[PDB]
RNA sequence: GGGACCGCCAGUGGCGAAGGCGCCCGGCUGGAACGGGUCCGACGGUGAGGGCCGAAGGCCAGGGGAGCGAACCGGAUUAGAUACCCGGGUAGUCCUGGCUGUAAAGGAUGCGGGCUAGGUGUCGGGCGAGCUUCGAGCUCGCCCGGUGCCGUAGGGAAGCCGUUAAGCCCGCCGCCUGGGGAGUACGGCCGCAAGGCUGAAACUUAAAGGAAUUGGCGGGGGAGCACUACAAGGGGUGGAGCGUGCGGU
RNA sequence: UGGAGGUGAUUUAAAUG
RNA sequence: GUCGGGCUCAUAACCCGAA
């Protein structure tokens, strides 16, 4: 038939991870992120790394059989930014150049109904 | 090694419940069928029955039982699509929620979110009384149906036309929806 | 190995630190993606109808004013 | 104290506040040796 | 398993004396507007003394502790860095019973009554008219009470205020009398404490303070320009000996 | 035409006369 | 640490060479 699983895609200011489980989302089939691909760590979160992370994730998937994935791409979150890093959207676009189908797109960030206080006082970072 | 690991891994079917279809949903991977119980899958209405409206509806199925190479599965809950849900908000608008704890003439328990678009902003008050022409359809509506029967009224729209019918008379209205399902408990 | 020629069609606009880059239009004339058109950052004088040999395309800069 | 808010200008003075706080370490200790 | 908090809708929108108040359902309870050929019959205003309410923080007893985080412990930055930045972290932030009575607690504008052009939004109630899917629905006009904006007479040093007066008139209470010394010293009352309320003198000084003007400047914004600016380039000076000018001796 | 509010942000170091 | 030169309107910081 066709094998399809989940494309889970975290991206922050500081970094990215790309991560494809199956279907269920309990099984991992690979995993990578920006220290894995280049050697400093100002470059973690740039789009190249992300484009290139996502072609290794993309080649180990595709000789394990899976023939699509569904995407679900999310910034930190909670107290955190809300806004995702650079590299999301450069990610989604080399999955399918390295050969995978895509079906449907949608954002997960965690979104909180008015929870907890974040860091830096009531006056913020003061730069 | 770590190759010769995942040769171990065996690929399970997995398939809707019952009264959706019994369809197939899906595969995945195990060693041991044990490990495959109480994983859940979320797939769109439009898949099981196919219709290019109902995209934004969807369900979760999660397994409970393994025989040979398949897996069945039990309805847990329904939620409509994120971005749907933001969509329908606006500013100059009201947005009436209720959230109601019922249990369905075959003793299951459920708890159930609905929600109301109202065309322009309205008092307090009104919001008070369309919440409670909410209640009172949804507790009849339990009272009525068994789990198989509500489940499938929530989900095609049957439950939200009955409401926005009853609640015209006290403001016109924009939309109405079961925004949430999950279960609870089941009978023993 | 050998790259892949593409040929300019529009001029954007300078950019850079002190002005010494230029956005283009390009089309891609052969491998893959002959056919797509791309924007590109260019160092050196350019004009329409000129040749550039990209070592990949799937790069695109990102828009300027 | 009693409210002077002319004196919260900043023109050719040092903040209020950690006048304030000064003046009231000083107070301290007058008030510990009127005690002995 | 746990403790705190209720997003979007949300509106110079609503309620309250002020401080303050936002998930849903049920119970108890305070105040106001509108409608009123209902009742009482000046029963009113202000208010020295006196009384009650009063953000955050702090204190005294007993609980609780997710997240954050004075003090403190480490990593950096720097000439130094007792900070700003980063990794941790006690009190506290939360609940129950008390004490403390302080804020740019600011509408920096005490409260009641009469009068003095208009225009235009919005919230609650009432009236009239027209629509309507017959809805506790929609549109337009008018009265009363709240809440914004523009503005006439008048006011003001001006900024500006202008029927929500900082305008003209009838009341009562509180406060001020050049800048500092000083909200200090001494005396008293209150508080467990920290602290609160009340409050001078010797002496010093020609301004201090307010609104607006023209420039100059900004590690403020926008537009424009130059090989004594850069960018892209070609040739060099700075090291040696010597010509010549300057400092010093 | 001109105004009043709200939420986000702000790319090293740089004392003195 | 000493001496000399750079940078600055100038001083401090900062950079270079030397004994
Ligand atoms: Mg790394
Ligand atoms: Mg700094
Ligand atoms: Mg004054
Ligand atoms: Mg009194
Ligand atoms: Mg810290
Ligand atoms: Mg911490
Ligand atoms: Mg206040
Ligand atoms: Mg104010
Ligand atoms: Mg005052
Ligand atoms: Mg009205
Ligand atoms: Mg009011
Ligand atoms: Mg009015
Ligand atoms: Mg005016
Ligand atoms: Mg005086
Ligand atoms: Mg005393
Ligand atoms: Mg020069
Ligand atoms: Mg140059
Ligand atoms: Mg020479
Ligand atoms: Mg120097």
């Amino acid at each position: 038939k066709e094998k399809w699983g989940i494309a889970h895609i975290y991206s922050s200011y500081n970094n990215t991870i790309i991560h494809i489980t199956d279907i269920t989302g309990a099984e991992t089939i690979s995993r990578w992120s920006g220290g894995m691909v280049v050697k400093a760590d100002r470059d973690e979160p740039s789009p190249y790394a992300a484009m290139l992370a996502a072609r290794r994730a993309a080649e180990e998937a595709l000789e394990k059989g899976i023939v699509g994935v569904h995407i679900r791409v999310r910034a930190p979150g909670g107290s955190k930014s809300k806004t995702p890093g650079p590299g999301a959207q450069a990610a989604i676009r080399a999955l399918a150049r390295a050969g995978l189908k895509i079906g449907r797109v949608e954002d997960v960030t965690p979104i909180p109904h008015d929870g907890t206080r974040p860091k830096g006082g009531r006056r913020g970072r003061r730069v | 090694a770590a190759k010769d690991k995942w040769k171990l891994k065996q690929w399970y079917v997995i398939y809707a419940p019952d009264f959706f279809g019994g369809v197939e949903v899906g595969l995945t991977p195990a060693d041991d069928p044990e490990k495959v119980l109480n994983r859940v899958v979320e797939v769109t209405l439009k898949d099981i029955t196919g219709d290019f409206l109902k995209g934004h509806v969807k369900l979760y199925f999660q397994v409970y039982d393994v025989k040979g190479q398949n897996a069945y599965t039990k309805f847990k809950g329904m939620k409509l699509a994120r971005s749907y849900i933001r969509s329908l908000v606006r500013r100059r608008t009201t947005r009436i929620d209720g959230i109601f704890n019922i249990t369905t003439k075959d003793g299951y328990k459920l708890r159930v979110m609905a929600m109301v678009i109202a065309a322009r902003r309205i008092q307090t008050s009104q919001e008070r009384a369309i919440r409670k022409i909410m209640q009172e359809i949804i507790y009849k509506k339990a009272e009525e149906l068994n789990f198989k029967d509500f489940v499938l009224e929530a989900v095609n729209g049957k439950i939200a036309a009955e409401i926005a019918k009853e609640a015209k008379k006290i403001y016109p209205l924009k939309k109405a929806e079961i925004r949430k399902i999950k279960v609870l408990g089941e009978p023993e | 190995d050998e790259g892949y020629p593409a040929e300019v069609i529009e001029i954007i606009g300078r950019t850079g630190t002190t002005g010494d880059v230029t956005q283009v239009k390009v089309r891609i004339l052969e491998g893959r993606d002959k056919g797509r058109v791309i924007r590109r950052n260019v160092r050196g004088p350019v004009r329409v109808g000129d040749i550039l040999i990209l070592r990949e395309t799937e790069r695109e800069a990102r828009e300027i004013k | 104290m009693k409210r002077r808010p002319r004196k919260w200008k900043k023109k050719g003075r040092m903040r209020w506040k950690w006048i304030k706080k000064r003046i009231r370490r000083l107070k301290r200790q007058r008030k510990k040796e009127r005690g002995l």
